[PDB]
C-alpha cells in the first residue's frame, strides 16, 4: 500500500508498506474499514544471521555485511574509517537486533524508514533542507519540550541529544526524520536535527498537518 | 527512540537483566579451604556507564570445588589448589542452603572448575600426550605404548619393544626385549 | 557555492544575490539603512543585480561549450572535429 | 555491455525543482534548474543529506551524461539519455519532457 | 544569524570588508580571530 | 489466543529470550590453538519455524579451555585435545575481554570442558 | 533422565580418565538452550538436560584435600607425584617408590629391590 | 504417538500443557470449569445456526482473527 | 596557534541579561551587567547551576579577555575579543553590540 498527500496540484508520498492488520465493522448506517500499516515490519523481524570475527578484523567490513542480510537498500551510511574490533564477535537471530546493539557501543544511529536503511552517528547532523516560517505554512510558535520522558544521570558521551523543541506545519510528506530542518522564528533561529514525525489527516473534516520534534545538536557536521 | 510502546519494555528487560539472572562468570580464587574444599571468588569482570558511575561484583563466599571422583568419593584427584588460580564460577538457580527464599538467580553460587587457561596465564599444551605433572615430577604416557616417570634425579621408562630401563643417577637397571637382565 | 565547486558548475538564483549585496550595503552604512520598495538605494541595487544574473548564465553556458555534453552549433564541430567527423551538407535525392 | 529499461523521468515545468529517486536499489536527490540565455536544463546529482552535488551537468540529446563519472561508488553504473519521440532533430526544451510530450528522459540498468 | 558563521551553515557568502585602515585590521584579525574553513 | 493483555507479554517475552539470555550450549571443536590452549566451537542444535526459516548458531572463536590443574598452573593433566571433539560451551553474562560493552549475555564465550560422551560417540 | 556425563578426554575419545561413578554421587547439572534431541521443539530452557560434571565436593561429603599433592587414588590403590621430584605407587602390601635422589626401591612384603645413587643394585 | 526424546515437567501444569499445543497442533484451554483439549485446523454438526429469526443484528463482517500477520511459505 | 572563527553574540541592551550558550561542546551560562558611571560592559563566566562564577571581567576592544584564565578545566581554550566594524576609534557602548551595530562579539576555537 501507499499512500500520498498534498493541495490539489501535487501528492507526495507519506507512507508506504505492508498491511498488517484489516477489519470491518458494518453497523447499520455506515461501514468503516480499518488499517495498520508497517513500514518494513515483515524484513526487520524475520531476516536472520549467523557471522562471527576473530581479533583484528575492520568494523567496517563488519557494518556492511550485517546491511546486506536484512535485504533492504541503503538510504545513507556514514562508515567507520579505520577502526577495527578488539575483541572477537558472533551475530545470530534477528539481524536487526544485531545492528541496534552495535549502535550502542559506538554511538550510531540504526532505523529503517519508508524502505531506505538510514545509518548515521549521534549528536552530529548533516545544509539547510528545509526552512520554517510563517511562509512555510507555520502553525503556532514553536515550544522548548523534553525529547525524552526521562531524565539521565550526568557527570556534572557528552555529545548524545539530550535537548530538543517542538514545530507544527501543514502537512508536507517531503520530511524524515534524520534529516535537517532550519527555524526561522522571531524567537527561536537556529539548527536543529528531526527525531520525531506524525501526520495527520481528516479529509472532509479534520486537521492535515505535520508535528516534527526536534533535538538540538552538538557535534560535528559531517 | 523512546517514543514506541515496545522500546520502553525493551529497555526495561535489559535493565531487569542487569540485576538479576545471573548465569556464569569468570572469577580468580582468593580463599581456599582445603577441609570440605571450598574457594573463594572474585569476579573479574565489570562495566562503566556514561555517567561515570562503575559496578563491580563483591567477594563470594565458599564456592564447592569439583574434581573428577566417583563411587562415592574414595577415587578422586585431588590436585593442590592454590589462591589466585584462574577459574569459572556458576550460579544455581535457587538458593541450594535454604528451602525458603523466594528470590532465584541472586548470586547462588553453585560450584567452580578446578581451572580455566584464558590470555594472561595461558600454559603451554602438549600436541600428543597425555602427561600428569607436577612442579618437578612428570607422567607421561604416549599412544605408542611407551610410558615413562622422570624426576631430575631418577627414571623409570617402560618402552613398547619390551624395554625396562629403570635408572638412577648412582646407577641403572635394564631388561631388554631379547630376555637380558643387567645391572649397571 | 554556485561558482565553480568540486562537481562542475551552479546557477544562483537572484534572491540569493540580492540578499548578499543588500547585507553588504547594510554593513557599509549600518543596520540603520533602509533597502526595500522605498528606497532609491533599493531601487539601484536591484535594477544593478538583474544584469548580472544574465552574466552568470552566459558564463555557466560558456563552461560547458568544452564538454562531450552541453556543445552546441559551431562549438558542436569542435568538440566532434578532434575525432575526425564533419557534419553534412545539403544533399540530393537519388533514385531509378 | 547488455542494458535494460527501468526508468523514466517527468518534469513539470518548474524551474527549481527537487526530489529523490532510486535507482538501482540506491537512493539519490536530484536538481533541475532551468537556464534562460542557453535555454537548457541544468541538473545536479548528489547524496541524500549531502553537503554539495557530487556531479553536475548540462542535459542534451543523444549524449551520455554519465559517461566520465562511472568511476565513483556514489554514481549510478547505468546509462542515462534524452532521445525525442517526435521528429529527431527536436531538441530539449523546458516542457517538451515526459513520456508523452517528446522528449523521452530514460534511465537504463545493466544486467547484474 | 546577523553576522558570519551563520553563512558556513547557511552556505553563503562573506561580506567584504570597506578597506578603510586596511594593513591595520587584516594583520591583527587575521592572526587573533582567523577566519571559518 | 492473543486477545488477553496477557499473552501479548507471553509471547513477547518468549520471543525476547530466543534472540538473547544464551546460557549453555553444546559443541564440536573445529579449530585448536595448542599454544594458550583455545578451541573453536561450532553449536549442533537449531531450529527451523513454520514459515520455512531457520537459526544457525555462528562458529565462535577462542573459547578458552578447562584443565583440571592448580598451584599456579605448575600441576595440570594436558591431555591431547583434536578437531572434532564434542564439548559442551558456557557462555558469560559479560564481555570479560571489554569493560565497556553495554549488552549482556551476547554469546560472550566463558569456557569449554574438554569433552562430552553424549549418543553416537559413547 | 539420561544426562550425558563430561570426563577430560580427547584424540576423538581414544585418551580419557574413566573413573568408576556409582548412584549416590552428587553432581551439578547444566541445562541447554535448545533440545539438542529434537530440530523443531519450539520452546527454550525447558529443563533440556545438557551435562554433568563427575562430582562436586559440598558440605556433607567433603572430603579431605592435600594441601599440596597430585593424588590420584582408589578404594587402596595410591599413585601420589610430590614437586620435589619424588613419585610412589603404594598398595596395603606393595610399593614402588622413585626418589629425587636417584633412590629406587622397588618393595615388597616378601622381600625389595633397591638401587643407590652411587649405583649399588641389591636385591634384599 | 510416542515420544521421541527424554521429558521432564515441572512448575504449574497448565504452563507445561500450553507448551505441549505448540510442537503437536492442539488447543488447550479451560472454560466454566471444562477442560477442552482439541487439534487446531480441524473443527466438531451445526451446533447453532444464525439468521435473521435467530435474532441476528447486522450482516457478518470480515475480520482478522488476530492483530498481525505471520510470514508464510507462499 | 591557528584559530578558526566559530561563534559570534548578541546584546539587547537590557542591564542584567543572562542566557546559555555553548562553545566547543561544553556549555556555559554568562552574565552580563552594565555599568553606569565607568559605562562598561561587566561579563561573568561559570558552569551550569554553579553556585558563584568562575570568572569575572570587564569588557574592552581588542583585549584578550581569557588570556590569563586557560590554566582551568571549565574555561575555554579558544579565544574572545571585541573589535569594531566602523571607525577604529569607537569604543564598546551599550546599545552598539552586535553582528551589524558597530562592534564585534566573536569567540575563536584552536584548531584541534
Amino acid at each position: 500500500v501507499m499512500l500520498h498527500a498534498g493541495y490539489n496540484g501535487d501528492e507526495k508520498l507519506i507512507f508506504s508498506g505492508t498491511v498488517e492488520y484489516v477489519e470491518d465493522d458494518f453497523p447499520e448506517e455506515t461501514r468503516t474499514t480499518k488499517f495498520i500499516l508497517g513500514d518494513g515490519t515483515l524484513n526487520l523481524t524475520t531476516a536472520t544471521t549467523a557471522r562471527s570475527y576473530r581479533k583484528g578484523t575492520p568494523v567496517n567490513s563488519v557494518l556492511n555485511d550485517l546491511i546486506a542480510d536484512l535485504k533492504l537498500p541503503k538510504g545513507r551510511v556514514i562508515d567507520f574509517g579505520n577502526q577495527t574490533l578488539q575483541t572477537s564477535m558472533a551475530f545470530t537471530g534477528n539481524a536487526s537486533q544485531n545492528l541496534a546493539n552495535l549502535a550502542k557501543n559506538t554511538g550510531s544511529t540504526f532505523s529503517v524508514q519508508d524502505g531506505a536503511v538510514y545509518w548515521t552517528k549521534e549528536g552530529s547532523r548533516f545544509n539547510v533542507m528545509f526552512e520554517i516560517s510563517e511562509e512555510g505554512g507555520m502553525v503556532g510558535t514553536p515550544t522548548p519540550k523534553q525529547p525524552s520522558s526521562s531524565k539521565k544521570l550526568i557527570k556534572a558521551h557528552d555529545i548524545k541529544e539530550d535537548v530538543g523543541m517542538t514545530v507544527s506545519t501543514l502537512l508536507n510528506g517531503a520530511i524524515l526524520p534524520e534529516s535537517t530542518v532550519y527555524l526561522n522564528t522571531r524567537y527561536h533561529k537556529g539548527f536543529y536535527k528531526v527525531a520525531e514525525l506524525t501526520h495527520r489527516g481528516g479529509y472532509e473534516t479534520g486537521d492535515w498537518i505535520t508535528e516534527l520534534g526536534l533535538v538540538e545538536t552538538r557535534g560535528e557536521l559531517i | 527512540y523512546a517514543d514506541r510502546y515496545d522500546a520502553a519494555f525493551g529497555i526495561y528487560i535489559s535493565r531487569f537483566l542487569r540485576n538479576n539472572v545471573h548465569t556464569n562468570i569468570r572469577g580468580k580464587v582468593v580463599g581456599v579451604n582445603y577441609s570440605g574444599p571450598s574457594v573463594d571468588v572474585q569476579p573479574m569482570a565489570y562495566t562503566e556507564f556514561p555517567s561515570g558511575t562503575t559496578d563491580r561484583y563483591p567477594v563470594i563466599y565458599d564456592v564447592p570445588v569439583l574434581l573428577p571422583s566417583g563411587a562415592g568419593g574414595k577415587a578422586r584427584l585431588t590436585m593442590p589448589i592454590k589462591p589466585g588460580d584462574v577459574v569459572g564460577l556458576s550460579f544455581s538457580e535457587r538458593n541450594e542452603g535454604d528451602n525458603n527464599d523466594q528470590n532465584t538467580h541472586q548470586l547462588f553460587a553453585g560450584w567452580a572448575v578446578t581451572q580455566i587457561f584464558t590470555d594472561g596465564n595461558s600454559k603451554a599444551i602438549h600436541p600428543d600426550n597425555v602427561v600428569l605433572e607436577n612442579d618437578k615430577a612428570i607422567i607421561t604416557l604416549k599412544p605408542d605404548g611407551d610410558t615413562s616417570l622422570q624426576n631430575p634425579k631418577v627414571t623409570v621408562e617402560a618402552l613398547a619393544d619390551g624395554n625396562v630401563k629403570i635408572s638412577n643417577g648412582t646407577g641403572e637397571f635394564t631388561m631388554s626385549p631379547s630376555g637380558e637382565i643387567k645391572g649397571g | 557555492n554556485y561558482g565553480l565547486t568540486g562537481s562542475g558548475f551552479n546557477l544562483p538564483p537572484m534572491d540569493d544575490l540580492v540578499q548578499e549585496t543588500k547585507k553588504t550595503f547594510k554593513s557599509a552604512f549600518g543596520e540603520d539603512f533602509n533597502t526595500e520598495s522605498n528606497s532609491v538605494a533599493d531601487k539601484l541595487i536591484q535594477i544593478f543585480n538583474e544584469r548580472e544574473y544574465q552574466l552568470w548564465l552566459l558564463m555557466g553556458s560558456v563552461y560547458y561549450a568544452q564538454t562531450m555534453q552541453g556543445a552546441e552549433g559551431i562549438y558542436l564541430d569542435d568538440l566532434l572535429g578532434k575525432r575526425g567527423i564533419y557534419r553534412l551538407g545539403k544533399t540530393r535525392s537519388t533514385g531509378t | 555491455r547488455t542494458v535494460v529499461r527501468t526508468f523514466d523521468f517527468e518534469l513539470s515545468g518548474y524551474p527549481d525543482e527537487t526530489f529523490r529517486v532510486v535507482l538501482d536499489s540506491v537512493t539519490y536527490e536530484l536538481r533541475f534548474m532551468w537556464n534562460e540565455r542557453d535555454e537548457s536544463w541544468f541538473m545536479s546529482l548528489g547524496d541524500i543529506g549531502a553537503q554539495r552535488p557530487t556531479i553536475t551537468s548540462k542535459l542534451t540529446c543523444y549524449s551520455d551524461i554519465l559517461a566520465p563519472y562511472r568511476y565513483l561508488d556514489n554514481v549510478p553504473d547505468g546509462n542515462l539519455y534524452l532521445w525525442p519521440l517526435g521528429d529527431i532533430r527536436t531538441r530539449a526544451g523546458r516542457f517538451n519532457i515526459g513520456p508523452l510530450k517528446g522528449i523521452q528522459m530514460t534511465y537504463s540498468s545493466l544486467i547484474e | 544569524e546577523d553576522g558570519a558563521v551563520d553563512d558556513s551553515a547557511k552556505q553563503k557568502r562573506q561580506t567584504p570588508y570597506i578597506g578603510k585602515n586596511a594593513e591595520t585590521k587584516e594583520r591583527w584579525e587575521n592572526a587573533a580571530i582567523g577566519t571559518t574553513d
